[PDB]
DNA sequence: GAGCATCCGGATCCCCTGGAGAATCCCGGTGCCGAGGCCGCTCAATTGGTCGTAGACAGCTCTAGCACCGCTTAAACGCACGTACGCGCTGTCCCCCGCGTTTTAACCGCCAAGGGGATTACTCCCTAGTCTCCAGGCACGTGTCACATATATACATCCTGTTCCAGTGCC
DNA sequence: GGCACTGGAACAGGATGTATATATGTGACACGTGCCTGGAGACTAGGGAGTAATCCCCTTGGCGGTTAAAACGCGGGGGACAGCGCGTACGTGCGTTTAAGCGGTGCTAGAGCTGTCTACGACCAATTGAGCGGCCTCGGCACCGGGATTCTCCAGGGGATCCGGATGCTC
């Protein structure tokens, strides 16, 4: 008996299929995948942190992480998250 | 209204004082445009951000503080002027 | 009595946990009140950064013969797209190796 | 005959001036232009404070320094005194630029 | 008959307030319990850390016959240290100017 | 009249005069000194912050901001520094 | 029990390799020990950081997240050790 | 006479075997032993998983790759061939070391 | 008496150094505006008490980290010969500093005007919280084929022997 | 002026090292399954937040004057740099020692889970006194001005050196 570990390794492997559905993984490589998304979460989660700080805001909203995204991800990669998150935002709100 | 070359606005002696604050003793004459890209690179990478956290407030008018931010994001921190 | 029990995710038709990453900014100290809709924004840019890295990762795979990707063609990866290496030029991978890169001095003639 | 200082006194004499002195070294006004002209460029009808105007300008100036004290070690590891272009460039990428 | 209102700085024996920093980390957001010690350390330290930065400045002023301290001052006291050099490695100082410092290859002969 | 704009100001003068009664004081270096307490207390706060999640602790103590201390402030003015504050929680222990 | 002299363990044809994946054709002799210095301080800098955070953890095992804390906390964020 | 290739083709062969390589390049148990030995200066009897070790001759390994290769840089851009010991205290002091 | 040696004195060539200008420092002199301190306000720290709960402690367990040990070569090391490179010198050429003269727009400073921060009020949209319920991710088992390893071909490559050719010295 | 001698360039071929094709096992990846706790659903309280109104303040716009900074041009000296020689210092290849590495076993220290509770700490009404806005004065400091000191560059003066003449000695 051991305490449950919480991980993603089923959700990276569901998107994994979806773009590519004849392709493996290695264990570092989802060891690294861990990292990376949690990594990642930290750095956005903790921008917009700073930023409800900062405009003196006590909730969090989609808002403030567009901007978070538009102010760290270089690049057309913060325009294509802008576009897929509000067309998450947009298909969440109508459900 | 518009404006379309302000980059030759650091003119070249400005460029040689900064040089001679950095300890230069000779400087090239190809050295000035490639200040004056770099500086634009710097300038435009730290106003992005500034008119970012701008836009996130719903102001229009940039304001220092976000100047501030936007220069500690990239670990350049400006002391003196916040608050 | 009560309704059938429809994951957030699947409201949003996204991979990520809304739940679960909803949880994490609850627990993660960052605001008191958290948005309904930032989490789902959240999980959605991430979805995006994995789905294109994977996609990556495929392709590099695919170039080397291999159906499992490997550590290294994660390096290959980050370090042959620019953007990502602009995302991340301050990572360690384990076991990534660095890209092939000779200086042109360094050739011989 | 006039007097004449040999190359490179008067270019001290400036080194030690320009680094004792703390007082500005761009000229604020064709800085500002050129602020609000990249600016405009983002976002239309920008307005500036001029507090915002002084600490873009005091970070530029810190990071142009930061610059070419790289660029004079680097330069005296290559057995010159005179700075190239090429030299920018290497503090660049080593600093990851 | 409530007692004095006597307050947790000078509790500490110290001048930084106490009250101001403990609500400051509790809307700070970074715990939502928070230790009675710990905001009486961290006003010990920051007092600590102004004392001798401070104490810097002092003597950089005098040395310049100054009894106003200007940002040069603190410029110089701070880069003067190697050990506030590792503190404040990336942090600039408006108009604090460098230190005079000149490569010993380009003095003259 | 203006609504409060709360600064570090005055605790530095008073510091100041305790180690040095003599000096004066430019208004723009005191903001420079603002700017630096603001900065280390933002530095120790998302340290702790960071120690209590990976403890998985609720509790902001003395104990691990010594911890971030010794992690920030290097050597010297990172034991003098602890040794002060030791003596400060130690002397507000005893009320 | 007490190891007293495990930096000259870092060999030098470790170097050569180290320098062979760094891109480094030609390796002068005198690099080695400069080396050994550099990633000793370096080490010395991490396992520091490593030995705070395991007090802290009151562990007398010392534990790979708290050596990847170590890590970001310096700026040479690792992945792949349960981040 | 007996085959030898002139110096560098080799060199340049292990480039590419060891930058198309992925496993660590140094030996693991004097790595062990040292960072054993060095952690035992800050406290006494400490215990190491392995993975942590692995980890930190991981971060250890590509350090050492990032400064040589900015010790490439400067070599390439003092027109030699050849690394000397000030290309690395030049690297670490304009990466900020 | 004459020839030689040698010492002294002047010619000459190369190397130091004092002198003059000038840029900055330092000492007064003046007038000025930020700093520091006093005063009035206000809101935030404090006091006290209460209730809930987070971590310290104890205890148990099991597991992984260390220690010992025995083969087993891989790798460290070292030496030797060789050839490529750092570097130093030196000539050469041209690029930028110094300096002077002319242009100009930066800056002060002065005045008009309005765009928006920003601040208070209002009323409301959303979200933590609680309770219940349930199903998706985790633990765990299993099996299995993608890849590591091994061996046999096959070609790149890389260096050197072979062959044809141009520039130049002596009769 | 030509033929022989010496240095150059192109070419082929062997040996090696890396790729590459195919056989094989194996264990780590992948999938099936129990579950339970973490996610979802519904209702409530309530509260941060969006929005309307204002105001004033801080930004924007414009206009005269002056000058210091900018800019252009001449000159030259200084610095980059190319090329050649030279001595060296790793690179590479062959042999050797060793010590890391792998497989195996035992002990255990401590990592980690579980139960208790008790210290400890958020929450809230009252209140007050510490801390911040407003104001006002002045003296530390910014600006101005003149003399000293120090830096710098040069034209010249001074020392070093060598050779010729005289003279005394000596044969």
């Amino acid at each position: 008996k051991r305490s449950r570990k919480e991980s993603y390794s089923v959700y990276v492997y569901k998107v994994l299929k979806q773009v590519h559905p004849d392709t493996g993984i290695s264990s570092k490589a989802m060891g690294i995948m861990n990292s990376f998304v949690n990594d990642i979460f930290e750095r956005i989660a903790g921008e917009a942190s700073r930023l409800a700080h900062y405009n003196k805001r006590s909730t969090i909203t989609s808002r403030e992480i567009q901007t978070a995204v538009r102010l760290l991800l270089p690049g057309e990669l913060a325009k294509h998250a802008v576009s897929e998150g509000t067309k998450a935002v947009t298909k969440y709100t109508s459900a | 209204k518009v404006l379309r070359d302000n980059i030759q606005g650091i003119t070249k002696p400005a460029i040689r004082r900064l040089a001679r604050r950095g300890g230069v003793k000779r400087i090239s004459g190809l050295i000035y445009e490639e200040t004056r890209g770099v500086l634009k690179v710097f300038l435009e990478n730290v106003i992005r951000d500034a008119v970012t956290y701008t836009e996130h407030a719903k102001r229009k008018t940039v304001t220092a503080m976000d100047v501030v931010y936007a220069l500690k994001r990239q670990g350049r921190t400006l002391y003196g002027f916040g608050g | 009595a009560r309704a059938k029990a429809k994951t957030r995710s699947s409201r949003a038709g996204l991979q990520f946990p809304v739940g679960r990453v909803h949880r994490l900014l609850r627990k993660g100290n960052y605001s008191e009140r958290v948005g309904a809709g930032a989490p789902v924004y959240l999980a959605a840019v991430l979805e995006y950064l994995t789905a294109e890295i994977l996609e990556l990762a495929g392709n590099a795979a695919r170039d080397n013969k291999k159906t499992r990707i490997i550590p290294r063609h994660l390096q290959l990866a980050i370090r042959n797209d620019e953007e990502l290496n602009k995302l991340l030029g301050r990572v360690t991978i384990a076991q990534g190796g660095v890209l092939p890169n000779i200086q042109a001095v360094l050739l011989p003639k | 005959k006039p007097h004449r200082y040999r190359p490179g006194t008067v270019a001290l004499r400036e080194i030690r001036r320009y680094q004792k002195s703390t007082e500005l070294l761009i000229r604020k006004l064709p800085f500002q232009r050129l602020v609000r002209e990249i600016a405009q460029d983002f976002k239309t009808d920008l307005r500036f404070q001029s507090s915002a105007v002084m600490a873009l300008q005091e970070a530029s100036e810190a990071y142009l320094v930061g610059l070419f004290e790289d660029t004079n070690l680097a330069a005296i590891h290559a057995k010159r005194v005179t700075i190239m272009p090429k030299d920018i460039q290497l503090a660049r990428r080593i600093r990851g630029e």
